[PDB]
């Protein structure tokens, strides 16, 4: 599965899934407006097209939420 | 204040690592990756109790990476500050805006607002200094001070001091 | 189903810590713990005691106090140890208990009262004379401690200070 | 009446509204002005006429309905806690506990009212480390 | 995927005396 798998970094807040996290890389500075957490981030490397998805669910209405855990 | 916190790291070893040493070399990651480093979920990490008893995860190679990636968890002394907590330190720097206090390895700044009336500013002494009537705090001037705030980044914490209150200031 | 959630802002004058230093913390073993916040005499014995033995493996395999704990540092510590080296100059500058043994007697001393850890590590860490100044820098202890025994502590605490 | 005459907050618009005093000048206010303007630290009373500085933790509820008599009372309680004796002390000399009662009485008469406020504390000071 | 995680482990300047066990129940 190694080749098909072989690209957009992406931060995702803990407590909601939606990509909002205002990354200021250049002061290491991560911040979710509205969820009020800066110690919450994580970074994923999904498809550019994924991320378009996302966004293009999110302006219909739809909360994707990218969880990093299972519960 | 200092706690004992039992924390857990993912640390990630080139390749080039893989050898009998192995563990050797995951022992110095921790003790340079953690130690020194600030955290603002736990503070900042000053040392890192029972070196010879960390214990370690058996590694995940990543797919692409070639990595691996270790579990490690370790006990070890933090620093976590918080607001309306009374600590003491030394003044390391002054100017207009206010003085900073060194708190262990933070720094509390006092602002000018935040410092009583009677406290006021000079520049023309070297160095500058805040005088009242009363005392004068300048460079090297231990100091006690009240956290009336902190913001903690996921790599950064800085606080606010006041001395308003009473029973605060120049020890 | 987590989302956000009103919590409590992280103060201690209500003894609200936040989520990670909680009372009880379930530590590696699994087992539950109380937390273990330390003053600061016996935090410096506990990063000193640490330190002695990290050199005394790589070894084998009070002016006078911060240049012997500055070497040290520097020898049994790796790079980027500039926040350990202010932390150590600034324990020994402000611990008002030298000796293992009398961090050992303040220990005993306050947990005879029975208070939240935070609060007697404040109370061994601040030199308090006065009931009022323990009682307006610590605003946790008020009513928590009645006067006469909060005035007695601080009496002996000062009994056994040292330097 | 039933306002903080500071804020204003009238009790209809702020039913969880609640008062308190402090000792050193009894002026009525609620809890919302103590904070907002104690929390920082020792500030002077927010009165017009009043220039007495004082803290928050020093404030508490008032007891009865009558500011003079919880001044009183208050100082009442301060001058018992140095001039407080009993029968047995004087051995039953009922004449000499009479006259030590009255003494007691006229001291906090004098302190309430200020007739001799300077005098007066240095006999409290005198007597009590005695 | 062992013969390629330790060829990309050996592109990457790993020591050769393959020391891996698969997560399938662990088994080297
Ligand atoms: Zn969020
Ligand atoms: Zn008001
Ligand atoms: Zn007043």
């Amino acid at each position: 599965a190694s080749f098909l798998k072989e690209a957009f970094r992406v931060h995702i807040c803990g407590i909601c899934g939606l990509m909002t996290v205002i990354a200021k890389l250049n002061h290491n500075q991560f911040e979710c407006k509205g969820c009020d957490n800066k110690i919450d981030i994580y970074q994923i490397h999904i498809p550019y097209a994924a991320k378009l998805l996302f966004q293009e669910l999110m302006a219909m209405n739809i909360t994707p939420r990218l969880y990093t855990d299972r519960s | 204040m200092f706690f004992i916190k039992d924390l857990s790291l993912n640390i990630t070893l080139h390749p080039s690592f893989f050898g009998p040493r192995m563990k050797q070399y995951l022992k110095t990651k921790l003790l340079e990756e953690v130690e020194g480093s600030c955290t603002g979920k736990f503070g900042y990490i000053l040392c890192v109790l029972d070196y010879d008893n960390i214990d370690i995860q058996r590694g995940r190679i990543l797919p692409t990476d070639g990595s691996a990636e270790f579990n490690v968890k370790y006990r070890a002394v933090v620093f976590k500050p918080f607001k309306g907590e009374v600590v003491d330190g030394t003044v390391v720097s002054c100017s207009q805006h206010g003085f900073e206090v060194q708190v262990g390895p933070m720094k509390v700044f006092v602002t000018k607002h935040l410092m009583p009336q009677d406290l006021t500013f000079n520049a023309g002494s070297n160095p500058p200094s805040y005088q009242s009537s009363e005392d004068v705090i300048t460079i090297k001037s231990r100091i006690r001070v009240k956290i009336e705030g902190c913001i903690s980044q996921v790599s950064s914490i800085h606080a606010i001091g006041s001395i308003k209150e009473d029973y605060l200031g120049a020890i | 189903r987590r989302l956000k959630k009103v919590e409590e802002e992280e103060n201690a004058a209500t003894l609200q810590l936040g989520q990670e230093f909680q009372l009880k913390q379930i530590n590696h073993q699994g087992e539950e713990e109380e937390l273990i916040a330390l003053n600061l005499s016996e935090a410096r014995l506990v990063i000193k005691e640490a330190l002695v033995e990290r050199r005394r493996a790589f070894k084998r395999s009070r002016e006078k106090e911060l240049e012997s704990i500055d070497v040290l540092l520097e020898q049994t510590t790796g790079g980027n140890n500039k926040d350990l080296k202010n932390t150590m100059q600034y324990l020994t500058n402000f611990s008002r208990f030298r000796d293992q043994e009398t961090v050992g007697a303040v220990i005993q001393l306050l947990k005879s009262t029975g208070l939240h850890p935070f609060e007697v590590a404040q109370l061994g860490s601040l030199a308090c004379d006065t009931a009022d100044e323990a009682k307006t820098l610590i605003p946790s202890l008020n009513n928590k401690i009645s006067d006469d025994e909060l005035e007695r502590i601080l009496k002996e605490l000062s009994n056994l200070e040292t330097l | 009446k039933d306002m903080c005459p500071i804020c204003k907050t009238d009790r209809y618009l702020s039913p969880d509204v609640k008062f308190l005093v402090n000792p050193e000048c009894y002026h009525r206010i609620c809890e919302s002005c103590v904070d907002r303007i104690f929390s920082l630290g020792p500030a002077q009373c927010p009165y017009k006429g009043c220039d007495k500085i004082l803290r928050k933790n020093k404030f508490k509820t008032q007891i009865f309905d009558d500011v003079e008599v919880e001044k009183e009372v208050d100082i009442r309680k301060r001058v018992f806690n140095v001039f407080n004796k009993t029968i047995d002390d004087f051995n039953g000399d009922l004449v000499e506990y009479n006259k030590y009662l009255e003494e007691v009485e006229d001291i906090i008469y004098k302190l309430d009212h200020g007739i001799d406020v300077a005098k007066t504390e240095e006999k409290l000071r005198t007597y009590e480390e005695l | 995927r062992i013969l390629g995680t330790r060829a990309l482990q050996i592109s990457m300047n790993a020591p050769v005396f393959i020391p891996l066990v698969i997560r399938r129940e662990d088994w080297s």
